[PDB]
RNA sequence: UGGAGAGUUUGAUCCUGGCUCAGGGUGAACGCUGGCGGCGUGCCUAAGACAUGCAAGUCGUGCGGGCCGCGGGGUUUUACUCCGUGGUCAGCGGCGGACGGGUGAGUAACGCGUGGGUGACCUACCCGGAAGAGGGGGACAACCCGGGGAAACUCGGGCUAAUCCCCCAUGUGGACCCGCCCCUUGGGGUGUGUCCAAAGGGCUUUGCCCGCUUCCGGAUGGGCCCGCGUCCCAUCAGCUAGUUGGUGGGGUAAUGGCCCACCAAGGCGACGACGGGUAGCCGGUCUGAGAGGAUGGCCGGCCACAGGGGCACUGAGACACGGGCCCCACUCCUACGGGAGGCAGCAGUUAGGAAUCUUCCGCAAUGGGCGCAAGCCUGACGGAGCGACGCCGCUUGGAGGAAGAAGCCCUUCGGGGUGUAAACUCCUGAACCCGGGACGAAACCCCCGACGAGGGGACUGACGGUACCGGGGUAAUAGCGCCGGCCAACUCCGUGCCAGCAGCCGCGGUAAUACGGAGGGCGCGAGCGUUACCCGGAUUCACUGGGCGUAAAGGG
RNA sequence: CCGAGGGUAGGGCCCGUGACUGGGGCGAAGUCGUAACAAGGUAGCUGUACCGGAAGGUGCGGCUGGA
RNA sequence: AGGGGCGUAGUUCAAUUGGUAGAACACCGGUCUCCAAAACCGGGUGUUGGGAGUUCGAGUCUCUCCGCCCCUGCCA
């Protein structure tokens, strides 16, 4: 199906994923349906996790299974909070 | 020395036989249906073609024909038969057809 | 690696006195003060009108030799100095002054250039807090260069730090002589750097 | 499907000798079948092996015969004790002589004997004569021929009586038995040397192979220290320059070894090396140990005619061959002035220039031959180049 | 925001013109030399052949068994072992093995690029909606026994379970023929007739969770079709029978000659058909002032292939890299009647070659398959290794130190040079040593709250005792090319059209800045040269930007 | 029915090779002459044709890039 | 690794009754000249592949050794 996974960019010992929506079948670093965010797991910078709520939510509303860890970050970004 | 994908093969042969039969049926049962449709058996014709139209949608249930494939086989049947029975016939006992 | 070898051998040859040794090269014997001629066996005979090429070569070598920067970096830094918006003349000269060790030398600390490098390669030098050891480190605005503490008591750092009392630093650097700091207020200017180099040529030499 | 090798018993390797045909090769077969009963469970030198319920043995069976000398030498240059085989038919044979003076030319301590083809023409004086002939010959080459274990016992007999059945213990065969007589005459009398393991590492190369799906293997007779999987090494000697490699294989008689020590004939699979890069003669040593050289002064003693060597001596400019560890490289001879007159049995020192780089280290003996006859032996002194 | 020219035809000059050099570039190789680190990157040739190990599985919360360790005797003991229950072998059944990973052989073509079309279609799993899930029957494995067999495994008789199969009902709806209406290529609504559904599994149990069936829609991924673009030879000029179109069929998810009968004679070509050669295309990459030229390796997208070749089966999807059937060639086993394999998956071997790496560690992260879950698998991937193959950073010290040691080289024998270079003085501390030592890892999961929101809790690091930090701390590698002009750099000796050099012009025939050595110098430095190939210079195929009276060029 | 492959037969394209043979380029100091360059000692060049060891000669016509 | 070959001036080749090794053409050396070619005088210019052996004497006859060609060898 259409997932919301993390694609690895950046150099060696310097990872930098890009939160993205892709068909669960594509290579993890291959072409993707739409980027909606990035995440530096080592922080090394105030901004190490931004996401695009409006889009993240939309995909979730049409069937886009997030990853165990991908979901954690949408969460931390504040996508499922409803008030 | 091997790997267990063989489960998929044996299995393959099995159901490759299941719809092989379901299929050869629809066929031998479609022919006879029309093989009368030109004779004029009307009533009996629509009888078989009615069993025919069953066996087709039937196979459509599993991985044998599925959708439109079945729908085509039907349309041609409920076509040839009809197109034949009009060569001096009139549809006796309301078979699958609807005039 | 950074030459290492007979330098007041280039004060000569380039015929434009050089003080890559500092103290001595500043004395009544810069080597230059006894032989205003190139080395070799000949070195003192008529000279063919140096070719349009030669001039540029000498101009470049004049400069590059004047830092110790080995070509590779020299010429490399040059290219960066090109794309950067502006006159390559200023820029480049400026990007040559941004060289950590250089500034070190530019702000007392070390008698000469070759010496300022080692100070860097041993830690003795420090920037905006944390220390640094890459002679190539490029200084940016508002950053002060401070000596380390383990050194401050070293026989060398003394005498060298002393020569500041009285003498003033370049018009783009400060200096807490007692607190060995001094910032890099801003990239130096063509005029501020009174160098025996005709940048415009050194530039033409890389066209061909 | 491979199976490791595990240590228990000490280890001493040996080989057979004696005039061609007599009795080796076929006998060698036997000794294997025998110590195969009650253990374990169940033209070109042939390494094989077998173990008495007392010690581990590595067996080298040089095909013998003339023409095959250079190859022969490298065999008795690595064995601790030779099994001088003799047939109870012909007696002290010529090659039995040559496979002897050699042994004394390579040191080879102690030589067990064995009268083969015994089950043939009995004779009072004979069997008691043959054993007399031999000893009368071993002392003819300064060996302990008088106190030498002379077992009798035509071995083929042992073989064919073990071929009917792969299981038979001692005493049960008036023909096997005659084997164990040697397997106790060897167990005893034949010492167990001391190989320095505290020393660096070295291993002359005997043969080189290429095990399919692996690469090049080099078999040799450990000199000093040791070598286990994953140790870097320099292939010093012969070729352009000393290449380097990482040992990634060590096996004892086709059985995985854990750290073959000195005196162990193991096969070492080297990492990334082609069969053309590894020749015989050259050496495997500890990286930094030993260096290839061609000019050296050596303290040499030229054998006397009566002692085998030359009988006309020579002058400066003579080019004999030199034997180190495992090969034969040629060399030009240059004398330290006035030494021009170098006659037999003389003892002096000059300088040699080999036409091929070789692992020399000062403190290493060698051997000068020429025209089919060890002309003299010496040792490396100072190294010029 | 961007354009440099030189040598060489002549006694000399101007022009024309070719050759050559100075600049970048590379999956490079070869020579001399080689210290550290990071990040990249590494069979361009035989799409040659390959030992060995691993590259795909998972669910008992779908079902019945085998066997073992244990509730513990079923009756009262080893009778009907019913079952409690965590496991372990295979079978049944489901989902995944069609993705990921490899290669460039084939292919000049809707293959790719780009823009569109589908009233001519499909899409497992994933979302939103609607309606359901009632009765019934049956088989084959596994297992028991018998048989042939070297083996791989097979035949026969008979039990048995299901979410395996089939029959009837139900008909929200859907499919089909005919009619009507809307719409316009097969779409949408509608009426009469006919035809079609479905399975139970675990719990904490009139409720949930995971499933199941039918239709509609959403997503994503696809098929097919169309316009334009896409190399060299015209010494290749004509090509075409399923050929071009029609009608009715078969076929398919679907269009279509895709295939078939019958009919008609068509279709295509200098706007280059047919044929021959070479080649996977692109984003891009190198070069260029630009227009262009060259190229398509790494990474990303599409295509194609899986020893050579043909075919289908299962299925949402394959005519299927580690599935199947068959032929072939090759290699191997064999109890000679039949069996076995396909590294262009990762490591590795051999061959070929100027040349291209470890049978490594880890699933810790990311990503994937299956599972309610715990979790299992994963040579995808994250790392590590090797090679100056490349880029970048760093080192071999710094400051003093003589009208200037020695040695070597020149000399108008006064001296000049190598040279502040050394020695020598202080000074720092690459390496190494001791101590400390990461980020990358927070959720799956658990507890409060409803298994929602939100808050808290616990496990987990291959790289590594590495980076990094603190303290201690030794003066500690240098080479390669060139020095006639182009082109930075000159003397002595040797040789004597010899030996040799040479990119172009040319150097050598007894005083050679050109050969070879030395001193000295210039350039660049863990590098420096050499060879091959691309662009530039070459306005030297000229669109930008050239020419033809006599230099090549006006057709009789 | 079709069909991989195999088999007989005959065409097309291209590549390698062949006794012998044709001319071509190149190669310090070979042989014969003397065609051309100065009416180059017969103005040269030229298309064609015949002839001659060789350059070349002569015929016919043409050119001036000859007087 | 083991057999069997093959190695003579600068090249192609002759002496194998065991006897300093020549034959041709080259090249070398002078003279003339700048220096060659030509011409004229004058010359074997060889590591008999190396090194030893036997022998009064070795290209020849032994052995060993270098390079090359051919054949057979060669899974820890
Ligand atoms: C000999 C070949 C290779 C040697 C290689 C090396 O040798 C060595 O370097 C070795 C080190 C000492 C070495 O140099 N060997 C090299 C030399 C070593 C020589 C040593 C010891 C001597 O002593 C003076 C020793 C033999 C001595 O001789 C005597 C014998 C005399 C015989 C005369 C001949 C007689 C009657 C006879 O009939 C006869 C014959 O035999 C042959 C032919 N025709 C004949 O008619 C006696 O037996 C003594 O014992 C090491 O061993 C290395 O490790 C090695 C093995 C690699
Ligand atoms: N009867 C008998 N024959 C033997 C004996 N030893 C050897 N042979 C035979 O004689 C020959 C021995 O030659 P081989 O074994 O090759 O010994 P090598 O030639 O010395 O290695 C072969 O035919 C053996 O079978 C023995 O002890 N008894």
């Amino acid at each position: 199906m259409v997932k919301i996974r993390l694609a690895r960019f950046g150099s060696k010992h310097n990872p930098h994923y890009r939160i993205v929506v892709t068909d669960a079948r594509r290579k993890r670093d291959g072409k993707y349906i739409e980027k909606i965010g990035y995440y530096d797991p080592r922080k090394t910078t105030p901004d190490w996790l931004k996401v695009d709520v409006e889009r993240a939510r939309y995909w979730l509303s049409v069937g886009a299974q997030p990853t165990d860890t991908a979901r954690r970050l949408l969460r931390q970004a504040g996508v499922f909070r409803q008030e | 020395r091997n790997l267990s994908a063989l489960k998929r093969h044996r299995q393959s042969l099995k159901r490759r036989l299941r719809n092989k039969a379901k299929k050869s049926a629809i066929k031998t049962l479609s022919k006879k249906a029309i093989q009368l449709a030109q004779e004029g058996k009307a009533e009996e014709a629509l009888k078989i073609m009615r069993k025919a139209e069953s066996l087709i949608d039937k196979a459509a249930k599993g991985s044998t024909l599925h959708k439109n494939a079945a729908a085509r086989r039907k349309s041609r049947l409920m076509r040839k038969v009809r197109q034949l029975l009009e060569a001096a016939g009139a549809p006796l006992i309301g078979g699958g057809l609807s005039a | 690696g950074r030459y290492i070898g007979p330098v007041c051998r280039l004060c000569r040859r380039e015929g434009v006195k050089l003080y890559l040794k500092g103290e001595r090269c500043y004395s009544p014997k810069c080597a230059m003060e006894r032989r205003p001629y190139p080395p070799g066996q000949h070195g003192q005979k008529r000279a063919r009108r140096p070719s349009d090429y030669a001039v540029r070569l000498r101009e470049k070598q004049k400069l590059r030799r004047i830092y110790g920067i080995s070509e590779r970096q020299f010429r490399n830094l040059f290219e960066e100095a090109s794309k950067k918006k502006g006159v390559t003349g200023s820029v480049f000269l400026g990007l040559l002054e941004s060289r950590l060790d250089n500034v070190v030398y530019r702000l007392g600390f070390a008698v000469s250039r070759r010496q300022a490098r080692q100070l860097v390669r041993h830690g003795h030098i420090t920037v905006n807090g944390r220390r640094v050891d890459l002679p190539s480190y490029r200084v940016r605005p508002g950053d002060e260069i401070a000596v380390a503490e383990k050194s401050r008591n070293l026989e060398l750092i003394r005498q060298n730090l002393e020569a500041m009392k009285g003498r003033k630093v370049g018009p783009w650097l400060s200096l807490d002589v007692e607190g060995m700091k001094g910032k890099f207020l801003r990239l130096p200017d063509r005029e501020d750097l009174a160098l025996p180099v005709n940048e415009q040529l050194v530039i033409e030499f890389y066209s061909r | 499907a491979k199976g490791e090798f595990v240590r228990t018993k000490p280890h001493v390797n040996v080989g057979t000798i004696g005039h061609v045909d007599h009795g080796k090769t076929t006998l060698t077969a036997a000794l294997t079948y025998v110590a195969a009963a009650e253990n374990p469970n169940v033209i070109n030198t042939a390494h094989v092996e077998y173990e008495t319920a007392k010690r581990h043995y590595s067996h080298v069976d040089c095909p013998g015969h003339a023409d095959y000398i250079k190859n022969m030498i490298t065999g008795a240059a690595q064995m601790d004790g030779a099994i001088l085989v003799v047939s109870a038919a012909d007696g002290p044979m010529p090659q039995t002589r040559e496979h002897i003076l050699l042994a004394r030319q390579v040191g080879v301590p102690y030589i067990v004997v064995f009268m083969n083809k015994v089950d043939m023409v009995d004779d009072p004086e004979l069997l008691d004569l043959v054993e007399m002939e031999v000893r009368d010959l071993l002392n003819q080459y300064e060996f302990p021929g008088d106190e030498v274990p002379v077992i009798r016992g035509s071995a083929l007999l042992a073989l064919e009586q073990m071929h009917r059945n792969p299981k038979t213990r001692r005493g049960e065969n008036e023909w096997v038995d005659k084997i164990w007589e040697l397997l106790d005459a060897i167990d005893e009398y034949i010492p167990t040397p001391v190989r320095d393991v505290d020393k660096p590492f070295l291993m002359p190369v005997e043969d080189v192979f290429t095990i399919t799906g692996r690469g090049t293997v080099a078999t040799g007779r450990i000199e000093r220290g040791k070598v286990k999987v994953g140790d870097e090494v320099e292939i010093v000697g012969l070729a352009p320059e000393t290449r380097r490699t990482v040992v990634t294989g060590v096996e004892m008689h086709r059985k995985t070894l854990q750290e073959g020590i000195a005196g162990d004939n193991v096969g070492v699979l080297l990492r990334g090396v082609s069969r053309e890069e590894v020749e015989r003669g050259q050496v495997l040593a500890k990286p930094g140990s030993i260096t290839p050289h061609t000019k050296f002064e050596a303290s040499v003693y030229v054998l006397k005619k009566e002692e085998g060597g030359r009988h006309t001596g020579f002058f400066s400019g003579y080019r004999p061959q030199f034997y180190f560890r495992t090969t034969d490289v040629t060399g030009v001879v240059q004398l330290p002035p006035g030494v021009e007159m170098v006659m037999p049995g003389d003892n002096v020192t000059f300088t040699v220039e080999l036409i091929k780089p070789v692992a020399l280290e000062e403190g290493l003996r060698f051997a000068i031959r020429e025209g089919g006859r060890t002309v003299g032996a010496g040792v490396v002194t100072k190294i010029l180049e």
